[PDB]
Formats: structure tokens, C-alpha cells, sequence
């Protein structure tokens, strides 16, 4: 009983489409996002052997206890589509056009918003999920509490740590193995997407449009960078794979040391 | 310049 658990609200937006809601049993607000079947590229298998886009066995992987990562509270099958209940912060803005209203970020704040991302994303791989679609339009922030949220891992896979020849994320923040060679490993395939995502939060847009940009391997700063920031982003944009930090490198980089606590954040920059 | 967003 679909329709009678939930109250369903505006249209949030779609590529599927996701709409406002409301749990109907405790005024819980929610996002109901639903999947056409015909569009589903990767399938995937629940424990009970159903049958199930990939999307939900990535979100069920990752939706244990509390996160910066968008929970699955429920799902439902229909005849020619699935429908996924989303937790849904309230007040929130994603982080694409929060850039776009506020230009590119003071670096206390990016520092906040990037090291909270990394948190996330580290969360993801413990669980054995690689998300493949980092980027700004795909995180939510929670104006109130400061914290930020991954969604949307329809283009995500289950982390291995052999090669991957498929993807479906999102060109622009995709690594130069995949532009040149259709061939990346996952985790340095993230960090490039990281680089991409903090470029594009101390400078107010992404450093590569075209596909000649992103395999050249230079990074021109448009905006007033430090000296530690420029050299975090230049080392997560790193052309060869293997010259790429960790995510252990990256949180133990001089520019993100003295993080701001998720409350802080708000209260300075938010509120 | 024109910032935009990007289809998957
Ligand atoms: O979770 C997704 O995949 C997702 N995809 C979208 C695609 C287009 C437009 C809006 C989308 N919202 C989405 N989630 C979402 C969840 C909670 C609050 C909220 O504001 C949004």
C-alpha cells in the first residue's frame, strides 16, 4: 500500500523523476524517487534472490545507522517501475546551486563541506560501494545542521579492486584513463572526482568542459587559491592513477587539517 | 562565463 503510506508532494525534479512527500505515519518528510524499469542499466540481487535495480543494493549497502550519506527507508516495486522512499532534509539546497548563488567559497567553508564529502565517500567504499558520480549537483546540504549527503548512486557498482571497463557518471569529473583508455580502477577514479569537486568549490566552477582539457593535465586557477589548496587539488588531478593520494593522504594534507565541526559550519556560513 | 550542470 504505496499510496496510502506516503502523502505525495511537488515535483523535486527527474532525468525517473523524484518527488516531495510525507510519511503519512509520522509526518516524517521524505523523497519519493521512482525508476522506470526500461531505463535500468545494471541489475542486481537482494538476499531474498528479488530481482532489483543495482541502485537499491548499493543504498541498502550504505543506509546502516547514520551518515553523510542519503538513506533508503523503503522501496516498492510496480509493474513498470520502481519506487525508492529517500529520507529528505528540510531546508536544503544541493551543492551545485548553492555554488551557483554564492560564487566560489571561502576556503574555511569548502574545507568543511570537502572534508565531510570524504567522510561519505569513505563510508561508501567501507561498505563495499563505489558511488561513479561524485559531484556537486549529487550532494545535498542540510542548511540547518550543516551536514552534507550523497545521493543518487544510480550510476554506482560494488567496489572491486580489479579494472572497470563501463561508466555512466558524469563526463566532466571522469578521470583521463577513461577519456583515453575506457579503463579505470575505482578509488583513484574517486580521487579524481574529488579534485574535480574541490576545484569547483574554491573557484566557483569546474576546471574542464572538453575532453582535450581533461587528458592535458594542466589547472589554471581562476580565483584566488592558497598555495596548500592549489597544491591538494593539483595532487588529486594528478594525470598517472598511481600519483593520486589516498583518501588517507588527502585528510592528512596541511589544507584540511582544523576541519569545523557539521554545527559550526552552519552557524557561520549557513545561518 | 556559463556555469551548468551535466547529464549523467
Ligand atoms: O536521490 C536522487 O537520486 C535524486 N535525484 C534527483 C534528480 C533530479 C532532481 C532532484 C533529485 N533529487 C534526488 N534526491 C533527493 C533526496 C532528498 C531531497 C532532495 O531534495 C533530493
Amino acid at each position: 500500500p504505496l499510496e496510502s503510506q506516503y502523502q505525495v508532494g511537488p515535483l523535486l525534479g527527474s532525468g525517473g523523476s523524484v518527488y516531495s512527500g510525507i510519511r503519512v505515519s509520522d509526518n516524517l518528510p521524505v523523497a519519493i524517487k521512482h525508476v522506470e524499469k526500461d531505463r535500468i542499466s545494471d541489475w542486481g540481487e537482494l538476499p531474498n534472490g528479488t530481482r532489483v535495480p543495482m541502485e537499491v543494493v548499493l543504498l541498502k549497502k550504505v543506509s546502516s545507522g547514520f551518515s553523510g550519506v542519503i538513506r533508503l527507508l523503503d522501496w516498492f516495486e510496480r509493474p513498470d517501475s520502481f519506487v525508492l522512499i529517500l529520507e529528505r532534509p528540510e531546508p536544503v539546497q544541493d551543492l551545485f546551486d548553492f555554488i551557483t548563488e554564492r560564487g566560489a567559497l571561502q576556503e574555511e567553508l569548502a574545507r568543511s563541506f570537502f572534508w565531510q564529502v570524504l567522510e561519505a565517500v569513505r563510508h561508501c567504499h567501507n561498505c563495499g560501494v563505489l558511488h561513479r558520480d561524485i559531484k556537486d549537483e549529487n550532494i545535498l546540504i542540510d542548511l540547518n545542521r550543516g551536514e552534507l549527503k550523497l545521493i543518487d548512486f544510480g550510476s554506482g557498482a560494488l567496489l572491486k579492486d580489479t579494472v572497470y571497463t563501463d561508466f555512466d557518471g558524469t563526463r566532466v569529473y571522469s578521470p583521463p584513463e577513461w577519456i583515453r583508455y575506457h579503463r579505470y580502477h575505482g578509488r583513484s577514479a574517486a580521487v579524481w572526482s574529488l579534485g574535480i569537486l574541490l576545484y569547483d568549490m574554491v573557484c566557483g566552477d569546474i576546471p574542464f568542459e572538453h575532453d582535450e582539457e581533461i587528458i592535458g593535465g594542466q589547472v589554471f586557477f581562476r580565483q584566488r587559491v592558497s598555495s596548500e589548496c592549489q597544491h591538494l587539488i593539483r595532487w588529486c588531478l594528478a594525470l598517472r592513477p598511481s600519483d593520486r593520494p589516498t583518501f588517507e593522504e588527502i585528510q592528512n594534507h596541511p589544507w584540511m587539517q582544523d576541519v569545523l565541526l557539521p554545527q559550526e559550519t552552519a552557524e557561520i556560513h549557513l545561518h | 562565463r556559463k556555469r551548468r550542470r551535466h547529464p549523467s
